C-alpha cells in the first residue's frame, strides 16, 4: 500500500479517499483528483504553515500519518487499525497519533469513530455532515468544522416563514440522506405554524416514467406552489427535467446537492426558474492557490498518489513501457486555466488548525516554563485533549483576513462547526441563466429581496394555510389533513374551536369571534305610547263623567222615595261601569308580571257585575232585597271558577314568536289565549240570550226604559264580542290587539252607563 | 507478559477469561483466580475435548482454540481482543468468540468485535445495557440480564400483597439498573416504593445506621427490597443486628445463598426471601478437573501459576510433588454450565451453518472459507433450541436465545430459617422460570399464625362507610377519615356539602330529597285548629239568625244596620284566616293568608272608630269612613307583598331536622309591623271611647264594646313577648297563631251585639 509517515515531534492522522471505490478484483479503482488529492494537499499546506509559523507550537514539529480510504467503510476500518497501533504497550516502527484529521464520508466517519473512540483518540472531520455522528452516546470523541444536514432543515424553515410559505410540500430521495434529514425537517416545520401538505420518497433504481408520476401527484394540488427538495444531485436533476415534459411550474427549494451546480439545470432551464437552492458558505484560500500549482511529480516526493493523480489527470504515462499512452512533456504544469479549487478546502485546513491550537493550548498549561515536548505530553491523554481543550477553542480563520468577524473557528457543545449557509436563487439576467446569491444564514435570517426577481411576488400557497377573513372562519376541510382553506363556517355562526366552527346560541351575532355566546336580546312593548295616551285619557274621561253620574244619583236620591230598589242598583251599576273604565288603566301597561292575573279576575268581575244588574233589571220591599242579595252572591259565584284558572300557572311558561330578529314578546304573561278568549266569549253568550227575552216581553208600569235600554244594550255585547275574538285569535299582536279590545271596552262601558243614566238626565235637567 | 492458549483447528473459537485479577497502578494484573478464570477455561477446554470426540456434533470439523486473558480490565481485554481482528484480516481466523465474564470487558469486546462483524457469546456477562441491538449487533449470553430479578422481587411481592415496601440500592454500577427495573415493575403490579436511597462502598458504620434509621422511619414498610452487592448487604444486616431492627428482607442474587453475608448476623437475617441464578454440578467436568496436573497439562501456560498459588509450594524447589487435586475438596463454579452451554449453543450454530451451506461433505465446506458474522449470528446462533449437555435426568432445561439475544431467566427462592437444632439454612422454597411457583408450606413464617408478616398499605382500604380521598403526603398511603352527616359524600374525593336532611336513599349520588318534613299534619295537630273552625262555623250559623230579626227587634233597628253585617262578617273573617294558616303554606296559600289577618285587623278598628262615632254624635257618612278605613288598610297591603317574592323552599337544621317548607319565602316582618300600627289607632280609638262621658246613655251597648277592647288590647299586647322568645317550633307557632285569631274571633261573638240579641230572644 502507500502512505505518507512524515517523522516529528508530535503526529496527526488523516483519512483521505484518494481512490475512487470500485466492484470486483480491484477495491479501489480511479483516482479522486478532487476530493482525494486537492484535500490531501490542503492538509500538507496547512502543515507547512504551521511548522513554518512562530505563534503556534514553535518549538514542536507537526507530523503526518495520512491513509488511503478508498471511499470504503469496510476499507477503512483497516487501516484505522495503524493509528491505534502506537497506543499499545521493527520493520515498521508504530507513531503515536495525537488526533486524526480524517473523514470526507458519512459511512467512513461513522465506522471510524467507532474504533477510535474506545482507544481515545480524537477525530476531527472536514466533510461529513451526518446527523448521527451529533449523538455523543455513540460518538464522544468525534468533532467536524462543518455544520450537520440537518442545520439545512431549520434554514429552509425561516424561508418559508419569511415568505409566509405555510402550505409546502417536501419530496426527500432514498438511502441515508433523504430520509434523516427530511424528517427533522418536520419538527421545525411544526415549530412554525407551517403543516406539511405531501411527502415523497425518490429512488435511484427506477425509470423516468416514476418520475412523471411524482411530479402529476404534486400537480394534484393547486395551491402547493413550492416545494422543498431534500434530493441528491443525481436524483433533482432528472426529477427537474421530468417537470419539464409535464409542463409543470413550481418554485423550488432546495438543500444541498442543488446548491449553485450548473449540472442540473442543463436542458430544464425553464420549470428551474425562480428557484431558491442553498449552498455552504466556502470561501477560496488564495495561498493554496499557487501552492497546488507548483506541484510537481518531480519535486513532490512526499505525495505517493501523484505520480498516479499526474498521469490520471493528463492521460499520459510518465515512463511508456510499451503502453498505449503517450509521453508525458517535460513542460506539462497545472494552472488557473483547468484549475479549480474544491468546495470544502477551506474546512480541511480549518480542521488541521483546530487540532493544533488545541495542542497548543494543552503544551503551554502543561508546559508553561519550556517550549518543547515534556515528559507529561507523552501519555497524551486524548480524553483531557478532546473535551477540555479541542471543544474550548476560538480563533479566526487564518486564511480570511477579510471577514474574522463572522469567520470563527469553534466547536458548539456537540462538537459540530457553526452554521453558516448560503442562499441563492436560479435567475434570467437576459440571455443568460446562472446562479445569483441572495442571502446568507449564519444563526439568522437575512435576504436580499430586491435583488430576487420572480419571487419578489409574494407568491401565496395560503389558499388553505389561512385566507380566514374574520368573519368567524374556522380552520378546517374534509378529506384533507390540514388544508383547511377556512370556507367551513359563516360569520353568524360564532368561532369557538378550529375543526368544528362550533355556533354557541342559535341567531346570536358574535361580537368579534367567541364573544358573542350570549342570546340575542329582545325589545318588549313601549309604555307610554302616542297610541295609549288617548285610551288612557278616554278612560279618564269615562270614570269622570261616571263620578258626576255618582254626585248627582246620590243628590237626588231623596225626593224619589218611591224607588227605595233604584239606588242600589245604581251603585252596583256604577261599580260596574268604575271597575271596566279602571280596566284599561293597567291593561295596556306593557309590564305585566302578575298585573294580567288581576287582570282576568278583574274583567271577569267587571262583566259578571253588568250582568247581574242586567239580569236584576229583567227579572224585575222584602223581595226586591233579596234578588240584590242573589244577585251579589251570584256575582260572587262567578268569581269562585275565576281563581280556579289561574290556580295552576298565573304568570304561564313561556312566550315566543315566528320571528327571530324582533321578538316582541311581553316575557312575563304567558296565559293561554285560547282560553283566555274562550272565557270572554262565554262569559257575554247569556248575558245577549238574558237580555233578548226580556226585550221581546212589554214593561209598562214605568219600566219601558229599563227593557229598552236592556235590548240596546244586548247588541252592544253581540257586536263586541263578534268583533274582538276574531283580531287576536290569529293575528296575536304584541300591542294591536291590546289596543283594539281597550277601546271596544270602554265604548260598551260608556254604552251602557248613558242607557241607565238616560232617565235620571232628563228628570234632573 | 502475555501469554494465549492457541489450539489448531478447521474452526477456531476465541476465549476471554479473568484468569488474573487486578493488579492496580503497581502491575497490570496480579494474582491468579482459582474459580472464575482457571476453572472456566477448563471448562470451556473440556466443551471443545467433548465437542470434538462427539460423533454427532461436527463429526469431520475440528474445533480449535484461541483463549486470552483479561486480567479483569477492560483496556487490557481490548488490547488482547486485537487479535482475533488481525486473523480476520501466523495468526488464525475464528468463527466468534466465547468469552466475557465482566460487564465492562464484555462491552468493550462487544463494541470492538461488532465493527468486524465477530459474534461473541458471554458467559457470565448480566449487564441490562448489552440487551439493546442498537450497540451490540453480535453479542449473546447465556446467563439472563439484570432487570429479570427484577420483576421476579416484584411477582414475589405481589404474590405475598406486599404493596408497601422499602428498596435499599447501591451507589456502583450493579445497584441502580435493577432498582429502575424493579420500580417499573412495580407500578405495573400495584407495588408502591416508600423509601428510595443509595449505599456507597465508602460509606462507614454511621451511614448505615443511619439508612437503618431511615428505613424504620416507615412502622408500616417491613418488607425491605435489597438491590445491593455482598458486602453492601453484611453490613447492613450488621448495622441492622447493632441496632436490633427486624425486618424482611427481599434481596436479588448479591445475596443469594451466601454464608458470608450472613457471617455473625444470623439474628436480624431470619425470614429473608433471597433469589440465587439457579445452575447444577457437572460430575464430568468435575472428574476431568479433579484429575489434572502441572506434568500431564500442557496446554494451559497459567495453569503452573494456578498451582503455586492453590497449593503454596514452588517449582525451583521439589515441595510441589505430592500435592494432588484428588485429596483435596474441590468447588465446582456456579457458572460452569453457562461456559459450557457457550461452548455448545457456539458448536450447534456452526454445525447448522456447515449442514445447510453444503449438505453433500462432512468436512469444511469450499464456501464457507470465508466466514461471516452477520449471516451466522442472525441465521443459526439466535435460532438454538438444542438440549443442555450434560444435563441430569428429571429436568427439562433447553439453551435457546430471544430476541434480544439474553439467556432464559430461571431463579431459585431461598429462605433464611432456624432449624429445630439452631442451625441455620439456606432452603430452595420454589423456582422462577416465565411463572412464580412457591410452595408456601416451608418458609418459616408461611405456616398458620397470627399475620405472616402482612405489610399491606400505610393504611388499609375504608371504603364502607368513610371516604378515603384524604392523604397525608404519599399517594400511596391510602386512609379515610368519616365526614359529618351535614357533608354526605357524592363523590370518592370529596364529601358534598348538600345537607343530612337530603339523605340518598343507599345511593350517595346526586343527594336526592327528602319529602318528609313539617309542612302539614293531618292528625298530629289538626285536632286543635278543626275545634275553632268548629266553633267559628256555630259563630256564623247563630250570625245568620241573629240579623235575621234585627230589623223587627227595635234595639237592633236603632243601631246601624250596614254596620251589623261586616261585623257579622268581621266575626267570620276571623275564622277563615284559621285553616288557611292550618293549610299547608305555599306561594298562594301564605299570600292569602298574609291578607287573611291584614283585614281581620281593619274590620276591628273599623268597628271602633264607628262606635265612638256614635257616642260623639250619618249611616252614610258611617259606612264612609269604614270603607275608607278598610280601602286605606288593602292599599298598603298589596303595595307591601310586591316589596318582596314569595317563594317555596326554606332551609333548616340537618339530620332532618323536619323544618323543611315550613313556610314561604314570603318575609313577614313587615307584615307584624303593618298590623301593630292599625293596633295601637284601635286602642287610641278605644281610650277616646272611655274619655266621653257618655255614660248614662247606652249603657249596656258602651260597657260590653269597652270591655271587649280592653282584652283584645290586653291579649294583643301578651302575644308580642311570646313570639320573640320561642323563635323556633314553626308547628306550636302554627298552634299558637290558630288560637290568637279564635281568642279575638271568641271575644267578637262576645261584644255589645250579643247583649241585643239575648233582650230580643228573651
Ligand atoms: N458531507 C457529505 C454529505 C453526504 C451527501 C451530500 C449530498 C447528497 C447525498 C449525500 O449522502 C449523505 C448521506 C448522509 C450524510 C451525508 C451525506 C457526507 O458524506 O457527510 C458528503 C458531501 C461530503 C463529501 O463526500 O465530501
Ligand atoms: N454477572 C456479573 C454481574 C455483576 C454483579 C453481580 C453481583 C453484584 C455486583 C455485580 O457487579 C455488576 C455491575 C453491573 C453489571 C453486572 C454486575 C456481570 O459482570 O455481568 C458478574 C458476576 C459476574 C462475574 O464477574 O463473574
Ligand atoms: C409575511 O406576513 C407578514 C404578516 O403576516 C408580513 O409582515 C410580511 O411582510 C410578509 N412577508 C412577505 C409577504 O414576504
Ligand atoms: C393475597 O391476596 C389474595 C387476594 O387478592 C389472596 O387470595 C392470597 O391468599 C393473598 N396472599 C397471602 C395471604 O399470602
Amino acid at each position: 500500500r502507500r502512505e505518507i509517515k512524515i517523522e516529528g515531534d508530535l503526529v496527526l492522522g488523516g483519512l483521505f479517499p484518494i481512490n475512487e471505490k470500485g466492484t470486483g478484483t480491484e477495491e479501489c479503482g480511479r483516482i479522486n483528483e478532487d476530493r482525494g488529492i486537492q484535500r490531501l494537499e490542503a492538509m500538507l499546506f496547512a502543515i507547512d504553515e504551521i511548522n513554518k509559523d512562530d505563534y503556534l507550537l514553535p518549538g514542536v514539529k507537526l507530523g503526518v500519518h495520512i491513509l488511503d480510504t478508498c471511499s470504503r467503510d469496510t476499507y477503512a476500518l483497516e487501516q484505522s487499525l495503524e493509528f491505534v497501533r502506537a497506543s499499545l504497550t521493527q520493520e515498521n516502527i508504530p507513531l503515536l497519533i495525537a488526533g486524526v484529521i480524517g473523514g470526507s464520508y458519512s459511512s467512513v466517519s461513522i465506522q471510524v469513530a467507532n474504533l477510535l473512540r474506545l482507544f481515545q483518540i480524537p477525530q476531527i472531520s472536514y466533510a461529513s455532515t451526518s446527523a448521527k455522528l451529533s449523538d455523543k452516546s455513540r460518538y464522544d470523541y468525534f468533532a467536524r468544522t462543518v455544520p450537520p444536514d440537518f442545520y439545512q432543515a431549520k434554514a429552509m424553515a425561516e424561508i418559508l416563514r419569511f415568505f409566509n410559505w405555510t402550505y409546502v410540500s417536501t419530496v426527500a430521495s432514498e438511502g441515508d440522506y433523504g430520509e434523516t434529514g427530511i424528517e427533522a425537517f418536520e419538527q421545525e416545520a411544526r415549530l412554525r405554524n407551517i403543516c406539511i401538505a405531501t411527502a415523497e420518497k425518490v429512488g435511484r433504481s427506477n425509470i423516468r416514467k416514476s418520475y412523471d408520476s411524482v411530479i402529476r401527484e404534486l400537480l394534484q394540488k393547486p395551491n402547493a406552489r413550492v416545494v422543498v427538495l431534500f434530493m441528491r444531485s443525481d436524483d433533482s436533476r432528472e426529477l427537474i427535467a421530468a417537470a419539464s415534459r409535464a409542463n409543470a411550474s413550481f418554485t423550488w427549494v432546495a438543500s444541498d446537492g442543488w446548491g449553485a451546480q450548473e449540472s442540473i439545470i442543463k436542458g430544464s432551464e425553464h420549470v428551474a426558474y425562480g428557484a431558491i437552492t442553498l449552498e455552504l458558505a466556502s470561501q477560496p484560500v488564495r495561498q493554496f492557490d499557487r501552492y497546488f500549482q507548483s506541484l510537481n511529480p518531480y519535486n513532490n516526493h512526499r505525495n505517493p498518489w501523484f505520480r498516479d493523480f499526474w498521469e490520471q489527470k493528463f492521460q499520459c504515462s510518465l515512463q511508456n513501457k510499451r503502453n498505449h499512452r503517450r509521453v508525458c512533456d517535460k513542460h506539462l504544469a497545472i494552472d488557473s486555466s483547468n484549475y479549480e479549487q474544491e468546495s470544502k478546502i477551506m474546512f480541511v485546513v480549518n480542521a488541521v488548525y483546530a487540532m493544533a491550537h488545541a495542542l497548543h493550548k494543552m503544551q503551554r498549561t502543561l508546559c508553561p516554563n519550556t517550549t518543547k515536548l515534556c515528559d507529561a505530553m507523552k501519555i497524551l491523554d486524548g480524553k483531557k485533549l478532546y473535551k477540555d481543550y479541542l471543544l474550548k477553542i476560538n480563533f479566526t480563520a487564518p486564511f480570511n483576513p477579510n471577514k474574522d468577524a463572522d469567520s470563527i473557528v469553534k466547536f458548539d457543545t456537540f462538537g459540530d462547526g457553526m452554521g453558516r449557509y448560503n442562499v441563492f436563487n436560479f435567475q434570467n439576467v437576459g440571455g443568460k441563466y446562472s446562479y445569483l446569491k441572495v442571502g446568507h444564514w449564519a444563526e439568522t435570517l437575512s435576504l436580499d429581496v430586491n435583488s430576487i426577481h420572480w419571487s419578489r411576488n409574494s407568491v401565496p400557497t395560503s389558499q388553505c394555510s389561512d385566507p380566514c377573513a374574520p368573519n368567524e372562519m374556522k380552520n378546517m376541510q374534509p378529506g384533507d389533513v390540514c388544508c383547511w382553506i377556512c370556507i367551513p363556517c359563516e360569520p353568524y355562526e360564532y368561532l369557538a374551536d378550529e375543526f368544528t366552527c362550533m355556533d354557541c346560541g342559535s341567531g346570536q351575532w358574535p361580537t368579534a369571534d367567541l364573544t358573542g355566546c350570549y342570546d340575542l336580546p329582545e325589545d318588549y312593548i313601549r309604555w307610554e305610547d302616542a297610541w295609549a295616551i288617548g285610551p288612557v285619557t278616554i278612560a279618564c274621561l269615562g270614570f269622570m263623567c261616571t263620578c258626576m253620574v255618582v254626585t248627582v244619583f246620590i243628590k237626588h236620591n231623596n225626593t224619589p222615595l218611591v224607588k227605595a230598589s233604584g239606588r242600589e242598583l245604581c251603585y252596583i251599576l256604577l261599580f260596574g261601569v268604575g271597575l271596566s273604565y279602571c280596566m284599561t288603566f293597567f291593561f295596556i301597561a306593557k309590564p305585566s308580571p302578575v298585573i294580567c292575573a288581576l287582570r282576568r279576575l278583574g274583567l271577569g268581575s267587571s262583566f259578571a257585575i253588568c250582568y247581574s244588574a242586567l239580569l236584576t233589571k229583567t227579572n224585575c220591599f222584602i223581595s226586591p232585597s233579596s234578588q240584590v242579595f242573589i244577585c251579589l252572591g251570584l256575582i260572587l259565584v262567578q268569581i269562585v271558577m275565576v281563581s280556579v284558572w289561574l290556580i295552576l300557572e298565573a304568570p304561564g311558561t313561556r312566550r315566543y314568536t315566528l320571528a327571530e330578529k324582533r321578538e316582541t314578546v311581553i316575557l312575563k304573561c304567558n296565559v293561554k289565549d285560547s282560553s283566555m278568549l274562550i272565557s270572554l266569549t262565554y262569559d257575554v253568550i247569556l248575558v245577549i240570550l238574558c237580555t233578548v227575552y226580556a226585550f221581546k216581553t212589554r214593561k209598562c208600569p214605568e219600566n219601558f226604559n229599563e227593557a229598552k235600554f236592556i235590548g240596546f244594550t244586548m247588541y252592544t255585547t253581540c257586536i263586541i264580542w263578534l268583533a274582538f275574538l276574531p283580531i287576536f285569535y290569529v293575528t296575536s299582536s304584541d300591542y294591536r290587539v291590546q289596543t283594539t279590545t281597550m277601546c271596544i271596552s270602554v265604548s260598551l262601558s260608556g254604552f251602557v252607563v248613558l242607557g241607565c243614566l238616560f232617565a235620571p238626565k232628563v228628570h234632573i235637567i | 507478559a502475555k501469554k494465549v492458549l492457541t489450539l489448531e483447528g478447521d474452526l477456531v473459537l476465541g476465549g476471554l477469561f479473568p484468569v488474573h485479577q487486578k493488579g492496580g497502578p503497581a502491575e497490570d494484573c496480579g494474582p491468579v483466580n482459582e474459580h472464575r478464570g482457571i476453572q472456566r477455561l477448563e471448562a470451556m477446554l473440556f466443551a471443545l475435548d467433548r465437542i470434538n470426540r462427539d460423533p454427532h456434533l461436527l463429526p469431520g470439523v475440528r474445533l480449535g482454540a484461541h483463549i486470552l486473558d483479561s486480567c479483569s480490565k477492560d483496556t487490557h481485554a481490548l488490547e488482547q481482543a486485537l487479535d482475533f481482528v488481525r486473523a480476520s484480516l501466523a495468526p488464525t481466523a475464528i468463527t466468534g468468540v466465547i468469552g466475557g465474564s465482566y460487564s465492562d470487558v464484555s462491552i468493550q469486546v462487544a463494541n470492538l468485535l461488532r465493527l468486524f462483524q465477530i459474534p461473541q457469546i458471554s458467559y457470565a456477562s448480566t449487564s441490562a445495557k448489552l440487551s439493546d441491538k442498537s450497540r451490540y449487533d453480535y453479542f449473546a449470553r447465556t446467563v439472563p440480564p439484570d432487570f429479570f430479578q427484577a420483576k421476579a422481587m416484584a411477582e414475589i411481592l405481589r404474590f405475598f400483597n406486599w404493596t408497601y415496601v422499602s428498596t435499599v440500592a447501591s451507589e456502583g454500577d450493579y445497584g441502580e439498573t435493577g432498582i429502575e427495573a424493579f420500580e417499573l415493575e412495580a407500578r405495573a403490579r400495584n407495588i408502591c416504593v416508600a423509601t428510595s436511597e443509595k449505599v456507597g462502598r465508602a460509606m462507614s458504620r454511621a451511614a448505615f445506621e443511619g439508612v437503618v434509621r431511615a428505613l424504620l422511619q416507615k412502622p408500616s414498610a417491613r418488607v425491605a427490597v435489597l438491590f445491593t452487592r455482598s458486602e453492601d448487604a453484611r453490613e447492613l444486616l450488621a448495622a441492622s443486628q447493632r441496632l436490633n431492627a427486624s425486618f424482611t428482607w427481599v434481596a436479588s442474587d448479591g445475596w443469594g445463598a451466601l454464608e458470608s453475608v450472613v457471617a455473625g448476623s444470623e439474628g436480624a437475617a431470619e425470614g429473608a426471601i433471597t433469589i440465587e441464578l439457579a445452575s447444577y454440578p457437572i460430575s464430568d467436568f468435575a472428574s476431568y478437573f479433579q484429575s489434572l496436573d502441572p506434568w500431564n497439562n500442557s496446554r494451559n501456560p497459567w495453569f503452573r501459576e494456578f498451582w503455586e498459588q492453590r497449593f503454596r509450594c514452588s517449582f525451583r524447589q521439589r515441595d510441589c510433588a505430592a500435592h494432588s487435586l484428588r485429596a483435596v475438596p474441590f468447588e465446582q463454579e456456579s457458572k460452569i454450565m453457562f461456559v459450557v452451554n457457550a461452548v455448545y449453543a457456539m458448536a450447534h450454530a456452526l454445525h447448522n451453518m456447515h449442514r445447510a451451506l453444503c449438505p453433500n461433505t462432512t468436512r469444511l465446506c469450499d464456501a464457507m472459507r470465508p466466514v461471516n458474522g452477520r449471516r451466522l449470528y442472525k441465521d443459526f446462533v439466535l435460532n438454538v433450541k438444542f438440549d443442555a449437555p450434560f444435563r441430569p435426568a428429571d429436568t427439562h432445561n433447553e439453551v435457546r436465545f430471544d430476541r434480544f439475544g439474553d439467556g432464559i431467566g430461571r431463579y431459585n427462592i431461598f429462605t433464611y430459617l432456624r432449624a429445630g437444632s439452631g442451625r441455620y439454612r439456606y432452603q430452595k422454597v420454589g423456582y422462577w422460570a416465565e411463572g412464580l411457583t412457591l410452595d408456601t408450606s416451608l418458609i418459616p413464617w408461611a405456616s398458620p399464625s397470627a399475620g405472616p408478616l402482612p405489610a399491606s398499605r400505610c393504611s388499609e382500604p375504608c371504603l364502607q362507610n368513610e371516604v378515603k380521598s384524604v392523604q397525608p403526603g404519599e399517594v400511596c398511603c391510602w386512609l379515610c377519615i368519616p365526614c359529618q352527616p351535614y357533608e354526605y359524600r357524592l363523590d370518592e374525593f370529596t364529601c358534598a356539602d348538600c345537607g343530612l336532611g337530603y339523605w340518598p336513599n343507599a345511593s350517595l349520588t346526586g343527594c336526592f330529597e327528602l319529602p318528609q318534613e313539617y309542612i302539614r299534619w293531618g292528625d298530629a295537630w289538626a285536632v286543635g285548629p278543626v275545634t275553632i273552625a268548629c266553633l267559628g262555623a256555630l259563630a256564623t250559623l247563630f250570625v245568620l239568625g241573629v240579623f235575621v230579626r234585627h230589623n223587627a227587634t227595635p234595639v237592633v233597628k236603632a243601631s246601624g244596620r250596614e254596620l251589623c253585617y261586616i261585623l257579622l262578617g268581621g266575626v267570620f273573617l276571623c275564622y277563615c284566616m284559621t285553616f288557611i294558616f292550618i293549610a299547608k303554606p305555599s306561594t298562594a296559600v301564605c299570600t292569602l293568608r298574609r291578607l287573611g289577618l291584614g283585614t281581620a285587623f281593619s274590620v276591628c278598628y273599623s268597628a271602633l272608630l264607628t262606635k265612638t262615632n256614635r257616642i260623639a254624635r250619618s249611616p252614610a257618612s258611617q259606612v264612609a269612613i269604614c270603607l275608607a278605613l278598610i280601602s286605606g288598610q288593602l292599599l298598603i297591603v298589596v303595595a307591601w307583598l310586591v316589596v318582596e317574592a314569595p317563594g317555596t323552599g326554606k332551609e333548616t337544621a340537618p339530620e332532618r331536622r323536619e323544618v323543611v317548607t315550613l313556610r314561604c319565602n314570603h318575609r313577614d316582618a313587615s307584615m307584624l309591623g303593618s298590623l301593630a300600627y292599625n293596633v295601637l289607632l284601635i286602642a287610641l280609638c278605644t281610650l277616646y271611647a272611655f274619655k266621653t262621658r257618655k255614660c248614662p246613655e247606652n249603657f249596656n251597648e258602651a260597657k260590653f264594646i269597652g270591655f271587649t277592647m280592653y282584652t283584645t288590647c290586653i291579649i294583643w299586647l301578651a302575644f308580642l313577648p311570646i313570639f320573640y322568645v320561642t323563635s323556633s317550633d314553626y308547628r306550636v307557632q302554627t298552634t299558637t297563631m290558630c288560637v290568637s285569631v279564635s281568642l279575638s274571633g271568641s271575644v267578637v261573638l262576645g261584644c255589645l251585639f250579643a247583649p241585643k240579641l239575648h233582650i230580643i230572644l228573651f
